[PDB]
C-alpha cells in the first residue's frame, strides 16, 4: 500500500459563461428602411416580424 | 402564429388558393400558387424549428 505523507493546497480556475449580449432587431428598419412602400410590401407576409 | 399564416398573401393576388386557381388560367395562376407554397413552407418550417 502506498499512502501519502505530505499535501499541497492547489488552487484551480473554471471559468463559465453565463450571460450574452441582449439585442433587438427591428424589421421594418432592416429590411426596408425609411421606405414605406417596402413596409406595404412586407406586411403582406404576415406575422413573421412579430 | 401558425394556423395564421393561412390568411397571408405572401405577393399573390388572394390568399384563398381556389379565388386564384377559379380567378385565373393556368400558366398565371401557377405563379401565385408557388409564391403561396413558398410561404406556407417557410412558415411550417419556422414552426418545426422552433
Amino acid at each position: 500500500i502506498a499512502i501519502p505523507t505530505n499535501f499541497t493546497i492547489s488552487v484551480t480556475t473554471e471559468i463559465l459563461p453565463v450571460s450574452m449580449t441582449k439585442t433587438s432587431v427591428d424589421c421594418t428598419m432592416y429590411i426596408c428602411g425609411d421606405s414605406t412602400e417596402c413596409s406595404n410590401l412586407l406586411l403582406q407576409y404576415g406575422s413573421f416580424c412579430t | 402564429t401558425l394556423v395564421k399564416q393561412l390568411s397571408s398573401n405572401f405577393g399573390a393576388i388572394s390568399s384563398v388558393l381556389n379565388d386564384i386557381l377559379s380567378r385565373l388560367d393556368p400558366p398565371e395562376a401557377e405563379v401565385q400558387i408557388d409564391r403561396l407554397i413558398t410561404g406556407r413552407l417557410q412558415s411550417l418550417q419556422t414552426y418545426v424549428t422552433q
